[PDB]
RNA sequence: GUCGCGGCGCGCCGAGGGCCCGACGCCUGGCGGAGAAUCAGGGUUCGACUCCGGAGAGCGGGCCUGCGAGACGGCCCGCACAUCCAAGGACGGCAGCAGGCGCGGAACUUGCCCAAUGCGCGGCGCGCGGCGGCGCGACGGGGUGCGCGCGAGUCAGGCGGGCCCACCCCGACCCGCCAGGGCAAGGCUGGUGCCAGCAGCCGCGGUAAUUCCAGCUCGGCGAGCGUCGCGCGGCGCUGCUGCAGUUGAAACGCCCGUAGUUGGCCCCCCGCCGCCACGAGGAAACGGGAGCGCUCCAGGCAGGUUGGA
RNA sequence: AUCCGGUCGAUCCUGCCGGAGCGCGACGCUCUCCCCAAGGACGAAGCCAUGCAUGCCUCAGGACGCGGCGGAC
């Protein structure tokens, strides 16, 4: 067999069972509004690594405080959240992973990141600067909008020092 | 507790699982094979054939209407059917000798509506998808 | 260009080569190409760069480096196509 | 079958995210209701 | 006789062997497993094809050579089909790669290379295997602007590549498809007048139609939307978990009774099952899972003393 | 770990019919850029024109031939 038949590939979105359900179909547009959205995707896209952190931790959470596979994926999972700044320093215990949300997911986007900083007037002019490729990561550039920037990057956003803006 | 029990009842439990299927009619419909041998489709999405003659089909108790059909002769195993062709006047365009594909209305095989006789629909002529033709998106020859 | 870098330096006198491999590093620039770092990455007849690539934005180059010693290394030790881009053989 | 089609023969808004940015400006009391047009 | 054991074969002797814990027979649009689809838990359905194992080379058969074949890109014969031929004769096996016919709802080039990966023999050979072409089956990422700069294209040079190109880098130019009565998010003018037509289900239409045909307006998901057929879910309408049996479908007219299923209380500290735990031994891939910024990502096993637990 | 619409003058049920999600194919309409990638299996194990799919090295310029190993993978 040619060798590209043993290359690994999945979806990476679930939508919603009941689609035309006015109450959440109109805070589903706030998000859109809150942050540029293209379309729901990038809604389900969320909710599907938000469930998958949730149903790690609700196996864990069965399990029994002295036991060795809540010492290595407790831990674990616990440094990945904080150092990705899903999850914040103060709170160093698995219990706390199940009341996180989408949006904490969403703060940590690059077009969250240079509104913080200010780089951007706002978050639609974000969005197409970041395009344009005015906007770079500690020296590298950075075409994407959805990247997801480690708060040890999170230092060294900038203009990129190549670019029409210096 | 009008179930049997005790742990060296599997085989009793599997028995009565065994026989009692097929008293669900979708269960044994689904798993019989008479009907996968009555399909006039054998058992496919769809179906080709030739038209033989187009007719009027009067509508059932309530509604009262005249909707247009084609009897259809199928190509694969040279049997008789009825499909109804849909969205005002497509009947034009389905000439006395032409290769029309067929398709169902649903439910698996069950009239709809008020169409009586009928469980499939012609949705292409001469090639041309009926849609499209009805919509001014294509056009048959001449 | 201005940055030229070698790394992991196999001295293999087996085959009478040194495998190393060179970051090329240029803010803006280029390093012209595979014929001008030669200079820096060494004379410069014996050395058979290849398996170089760029990266997003730009500024950094990654590729592959032997020096041959003696001639009949690079005809012998060394394939053919190699040497059509490299002028040598010429066949 | 010759009543065959009687009536029938008888009868740049921006795009994408900033698509959806007019739909959450217009609404954040129906759409189409008859008063507001 | 066989490489060898064996009713494997032959002679003689006996009458055994299987079965409601389903034999035997019939049917299958039956290749098995590793696995995949669905989704609280328990489950349902499919296992064409990537790895492993089996079996075949149009269909019955027979065999030679060799360590190894009942071999078909080896031979011999019967059958069904085709081929050239001066008419006497010879000759084939694409369920190998491309390509043609036919069938069907349904599936691409009659390309270039052995440079890697492996094997053979030995520097070559290899339709393995690789590299380009066709390719909205499907997957992943980014646009159709923001308040004033870009990518999509063009032309040059690198880089890469067996030869070209695609990606990256540097120079100069520059939506659509379905709907709007309810299920279910979204409402005025003209036409038609149980007609034409809509309508998965309720239902609409009888010359003032919230549903047809149109125009305006508004809704949905969105480079993708809609229609058809099937699997899983919805379904506690198959019920082990966990349905129902007075009257809605449903307790055999009754008693006896074998197989089956079930069976009070008691001695603890022995043996033999069941059960619970922990090991040993055997395959990867897939599924999880520790670490790693292919710019992110679907990925891959990288990488800056390492690592693939 | 979720329901909904369809049996009345009205009402509570049983019970099906119909709707709402994911996946696999086929058909229709539509299509800016890149990366990955399946593709004559589906009661026709039907039939095949044309080309290619297996070669590599003891005894004399060399071929040719003999011999050998492989073609059972
Ligand atoms: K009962
Ligand atoms: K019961
Ligand atoms: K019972
Ligand atoms: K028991
Ligand atoms: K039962
Ligand atoms: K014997
Ligand atoms: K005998
Ligand atoms: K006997
Ligand atoms: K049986
Ligand atoms: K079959
Ligand atoms: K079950
Ligand atoms: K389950
Ligand atoms: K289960
Ligand atoms: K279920
Ligand atoms: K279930
Ligand atoms: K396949
Ligand atoms: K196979
Ligand atoms: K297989
Ligand atoms: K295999
Ligand atoms: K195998
Ligand atoms: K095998
Ligand atoms: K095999
Ligand atoms: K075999
Ligand atoms: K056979
Ligand atoms: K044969
Ligand atoms: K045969
Ligand atoms: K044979
Ligand atoms: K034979
Ligand atoms: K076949
Ligand atoms: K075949
Ligand atoms: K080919
Ligand atoms: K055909
Ligand atoms: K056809
Ligand atoms: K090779
Ligand atoms: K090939
Ligand atoms: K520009
Ligand atoms: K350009
Ligand atoms: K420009
Ligand atoms: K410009
Ligand atoms: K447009
Ligand atoms: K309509
Ligand atoms: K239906
Ligand atoms: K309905
Ligand atoms: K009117
Ligand atoms: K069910
Ligand atoms: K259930
Ligand atoms: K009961
Ligand atoms: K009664
Ligand atoms: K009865
Ligand atoms: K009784
Ligand atoms: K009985
Ligand atoms: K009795
Ligand atoms: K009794
Ligand atoms: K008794
Ligand atoms: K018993
Ligand atoms: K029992
Ligand atoms: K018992
Ligand atoms: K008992
Ligand atoms: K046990
Ligand atoms: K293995
Ligand atoms: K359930
Ligand atoms: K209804
Ligand atoms: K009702
Ligand atoms: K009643
Ligand atoms: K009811
Ligand atoms: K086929
Ligand atoms: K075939
Ligand atoms: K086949
Ligand atoms: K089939
Ligand atoms: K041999
Ligand atoms: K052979
Ligand atoms: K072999
Ligand atoms: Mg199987
Ligand atoms: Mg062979
Ligand atoms: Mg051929
Ligand atoms: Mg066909
Ligand atoms: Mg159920
Ligand atoms: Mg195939």
């Amino acid at each position: 067999p040619r060798i590209s038949r043993h290359r690994n590939s999945s979806k990476t979105y679930s939508t919603p069972k009941k689609p035309f359900t006015k109450p959440r179909l109109d805070a589903e547009l706030k998000l859109c509004g809150e942050y540029g959205l293209k379309c729901k995707r990038e809604i389900y896209r969320a909710r599907y690594m938000l469930a998958k952190i949730r149903r790690t931790a609700r196996n864990l959470l069965t399990l029994d405080e002295n036991d060795i596979k809540r010492r290595f994926e407790g831990a674990a999972l616990l440094r990945r959240l904080h150092m990705l700044g899903i999850l914040d320093e103060e709170k160093d215990q698995l219990d706390y992973v199940l009341g996180l949300r989408i949006e904490d997911i969403f703060k940590r986007r690059l077009q969250s990141v240079i509104v913080e900083s200010k780089l951007a007037k706002s978050v639609h002019h974000a969005r197409n600067m970041i395009k344009a490729r005015h906007i770079s990561v500690g020296g590298q550039i950075v075409n994407i909008p959805s990247y997801m920037v480690r708060i040890s990057n999170t230092s060294r956003v900038a203009i990129a020092d190549t670019s029409s803006l210096a | 507790m009008s179930k049997t029990s005790g742990l060296y009842t599997a085989r009793k439990l599997r028995t009565v699982r065994r026989v009692n299927r097929w008293a669900d009619k979708k269960y044994r419909k689904a798993h019989l094979g008479t009907w996968l041998k009555a399909n006039p489709l054998e058992g496919a999405c769809m179906a080709r054939g030739i038209v033989t003659q187009k007719i009027g089909i009067s509508a059932k108790q309530p509604n009262s209407a005249v909707r247009k059909a084609v009897r259809v002769q199928l190509t694969k195993n040279s049997k008789k059917i009825t499909a109804f062709v849909p969205r005002d006047g497509s009947i034009t365009y389905i000439d006395n000798n032409d290769e029309v594909l067929v398709a169902g209305f649903g439910r698996a095989g069950r009239a709809v509506g008020d169409i009586p006789g009928c469980r499939f629909k012609v949705i292409k002529v001469a090639g041309i998808g009926l849609l499209a033709l009805f919509l001014r998106k294509r056009e048959k020859r001449a | 260009e201005i940055t030229v870098k070698v790394r992991k330096v196999l001295n293999n006198p087996l085959l009478q080569r040194q495998q190393c491999v060179v970051d090329v590093l240029h803010p803006g620039c280029t390093y012209e190409s595979k014929e001008a770092i030669k200079a820096k990455v060494a004379d410069q007849k014996n050395i058979v760069l290849y398996g170089f690539k760029t990266s997003f934005g730009g500024g950094h180059t990654v590729g592959f480096c032997n020096a041959y010693q003696n001639m009949d290394a690079l005809m012998k030790y060394e394939p053919g196509f190699r040497k059509i881009r490299c002028g040598l053989i010429e066949a | 079958l010759t009543s065959a089609g009687k009536v029938r023969k008888c009868t740049r808004p921006p795009r994408g995210r900033a698509y959806k940015r007019l739909l959450y400006n217009k609404n954040f009391l129906g759409p189409n209701n008859l008063l507001i047009r």
